């Protein structure tokens, strides 16, 4: 993850059960998605709001599937990035790498 | 036989085709190769010279026994050549002479400086005199 | 979002999770013979007991593998360098 | 009007 | 993907081969520089006059190859290497391509197996032709092949 | 026996201490040693992928993200990094020339041996980088 | 390894540096020969061994001048309570205390 | 014969210093050091 | 009327 | 427990049997009850 | 009327 500061910021492990990547002959990584199930609370506030915006009440407790999707760009050879949530991206996660 | 049969037979073509190409410089005519598991034992031979010369270190000052005689004859029961080895007495001469070459520019070094400075500082008016010279100046 | 993106993500993971399958059965079976808490299955919760397995040379194996990886890898030395290209830099400074 | 060895202790650059 | 490789019954095979290309590895490619530039004395010493230009000869040399084992080092060639010695214990067979480098960037050299490439060789033993596939997705191919 | 011969083999791929030790009867220090070294020239061969999967990119993204929180000065853009088991082998070519050089220190009053040169090939031979190594002679 | 092994065939003489017989530098040379490394310049030319012989003698005359020269001035600097308060507004220093 | 196979890799995954003192036999001091650093280095694995 | 070497151990400061 | 000054503050250790905590799949601690069982004179003053 | 030394086994500090 991006470093805020010097703030304590260990590395996530994602397990094969956790992720799928797509892996031509040739070797390169054209796609990975990585799944994560995160509690409602602890939802980051970008997530939240569009788990709150698309409608219906969550529980604290209640497991949220969030689903990070990086795939090679057909412009510029570059890493396209984005969260998906229930279906629609989550508005702030875009990015490329 | 393969040293007969390969290596020399190597050596004999690549002499002549670095020769045709210039990159090794043309051979006197007189010289032939061995080829020997020569230079090694070159140095075998002189390293036998050290110790055995250094064996008479300890009787450096004796006043009996020819040192000199006996460095030949252990060079030559060694078997190595002995041209140059032996310092000639013009070479022991210039050795001589340097060594008190030598000392005569310390000693002389040391005289002149000791005096050079002494006279610098002989008067205060002679000193703003060295100051002037090396662009030094009393008034700072 | 086009290209790779136009299924979505979670379409995409559903896709691909049938190509890593068999991935995921050989790592379990790995799992069964060395460590079977390791790589636990889909199905395992917190009431799955793990048996240990009837040979040991695999707990011990994986346990030995992977902490001699990690003093190879990544020791208290340090196991990286920044190098600049001594011709290039000796180009830029005098 | 000239000594020969350098003055360096106290003596300005000039 | 779903081909599972049975372990062999014996065990000199796998332990056979680590060895033997950890072996090649360590005494073909070592920590210490395995190449040297070397200058031909005799021409050498016909174009320069003093032993110190000679001397100093050796030092552009020997901080070419300094530059050679740092690039050989920051391209992770010896990953690409030990893979191709494992390829020639087995199949005795690779192919290895050295990308043009572009400027300072990550330019590791693209291993090919037997399997991805073909070659044809006279008897005197010239290099007469060869020819690789690479598989490489739509979006993954570089500009002009796409 | 088929139970211990297994283990033995399967010891030896996971990298044991116990394939060393062996199955039984009596064992040497020095076998034990080189044994051992068999032991940790086949571990170089199955980290060797993850010097470029797992180490290289993990640099990689560490160097742009702390320019990016500029924690690291900005790089110049021609530094590559290289992840060695490095810092040790520069520092190991330089305690060779030291020791290589003491052995000059007994010749320090040598008027024949041109020393300055002798240390020049001795540093050339390690392999380091000489630029500023020899004083020059205004430092002299 | 050449290099190396001379440096312990010229280390054997030492013993007899001030041996007045031997021709030292032959013995030298010919041992480098043997080894079969190149010998250019690894021997001290007439005018190298000129140059050290001066700079010596220069190290000598330089470090015993620059001694005689500040006790010389130094005495001068104290030779009177006059020169002694010159001293001090020369470096800026001052006798009135 | 099969207590003692358990209980010595049950001493190793212990770290118990009967695997290098063996069930039985004669043990030489050098190769308990190298087998020992083995228990050190699976000791890095425990508290990680 | 100037002498060379620095007075250290009691001038005033200046 | 929050020091008080410099007197002597033990910090208290909580069996399995004493607590509860949840924690979702990503490894959050949502949430983590402890029980005391504390006889009334032992009490705090506040609790008591 | 000053001598630069610093004197100190006999004299008073002042």
């Amino acid at each position: 993850p991006e470093p805020e500061g010097s703030n304590y910021n260990p590395m996530k492990l994602y397990r094969l059960s956790s992720y799928v990547v797509q892996r031509d002959a040739f070797g390169n990584v054209l796609q990975m998605v990585t799944r994560d199930q995160i509690a409602f609370g602890a939802l980051p506030e970008d997530i939240r709001k569009a788990v709150e915006g698309q409608g219906g009440e969550k529980k604290a407790d209640e497991t949220i599937d969030v689903y990070t999707h990086i795939y090679l760009d057909e412009d510029s050879g570059e890493y396209l990035r984005y969260e998906e949530v229930e279906g629609m991206e989550v508005q702030g996660s875009d990015g490329t790498y | 036989i393969l040293s007969q049969e390969l290596q020399l037979p190597l050596v004999r073509v690549l002499l002549k085709q670095l020769q045709a190409t210039q990159q090794i410089p043309e051979l006197p005519k007189e010289a032939v190769e061995p080829t020997i598991s020569g230079r090694g034992q070159d140095l075998d031979k002189l390293e036998r010279c050290v110790t055995a010369w250094a064996a008479l270190a300890p009787m450096r000052d004796d006043p009996d026994i020819n040192l000199a005689m006996i460095k030949l004859r252990i060079a030559n029961a060694i078997g190595i050549d002995t041209s140059g080895i032996l310092l000639t007495e013009e070479q022991k001469q210039q050795k001589m002479a340097q060594q008190s070459m030598q000392m005569g520019m310390d000693n002389g070094a040391a005289a002149l400086a000791q005096g050079m400075a002494a006279q610098a500082t002989a008067s205060p008016e002679a000193m703003a005199a060295a100051a002037d010279s090396v662009g030094l100046q009393p008034g700072i | 979002r086009t290209g790779l993106a136009e299924d979505g993500a979670k379409s995409v993971y559903e896709r691909l999770k049938n190509d890593r399958a068999p991935y995921e059965t050989r790592a379990q079976n790995c799992a069964q013979y060395t460590i079977p808490s390791l790589f636990p299955k889909d199905s395992d919760n917190a009431s799955t007991d793990y048996q240990t397995p009837w040979q040991a040379v695999g707990a011990r194996g994986l346990n030995n593998l992977a902490s001699k990886l990690m003093l190879a890898l990544f020791p208290m030395q340090t196991w990286m360098r920044l190098t600049i290209s001594e011709y290039e830099a000796k180009q830029l400074l005098s | 009007c000239f000594s020969p060895k350098i003055k360096t202790p106290k003596m300005d650059t000039n | 993907a779903s081909t599972d490789y049975q372990t062999p019954w014996q065990a000199v095979g796998a332990r056979g081969l680590n060895n033997l290309a950890s072996k090649l590895m360590l005494a073909l490619f070592p920590m210490q520089t395995w190449m040297r530039l070397t200058i031909s004395e005799y021409e050498a010493k016909q174009l320069l006059s003093d032993p110190d230009g000679l001397a100093k000869v050796d030092e552009g040399l020997s901080m070419v190859e300094r530059i050679i084992m740092n690039y050989i080092e920051s391209n992770s060639y010896r990953v690409t290497l030990f893979e191709a010695l494992k390829q020639l214990v087995v199949a005795g067979n690779v192919l290895l391509y050295l990308p043009e480098p572009e400027g300072s960037n990550y330019n590791p050299m693209k291993l090919y197996r037997l399997s991805s490439y073909v070659v044809q060789r006279d008897a005197f033993g010239n290099v007469l032709q060869m020819v690789t596939r690479d598989q490489i997705a739509f979006g993954a191919l570089p500009e002009d092949i796409r | 026996a088929v139970s211990d011969a297994i283990e033995a083999r399967l010891s030896f791929a996971f990298m044991l201490n116990s394939a060393v030790q062996r199955t039984g009867e009596r064992v040497t220090a020095e076998e034990i040693r080189y044994v051992a070294s068999e032991l940790e020239d086949t571990l170089g061969g199955v980290y060797s992928i993850l010097s470029q999967e797992l180490q290289l990119p993990l640099v990689r993204v560490l160097l742009k993200q702390l320019q990016a929180t500029q924690q690291i000065p900005e790089l110049p853009k021609e530094a590559v990094e290289p992840t060695i088991s490095g810092r040790g082998q520069d520092l190991d070519k330089l305690e060779r020339c030291v020791t290589a050089w003491a052995a000059l220190a007994p010749m320090r009053d040598d008027p024949d041996i041109n020393l300055a040169m002798i240390k020049l090939r001795i540093a050339n031979a390690i392999g380091i980088d000489t630029s500023g190594i020899l004083l020059t002679e205004e430092q002299k």
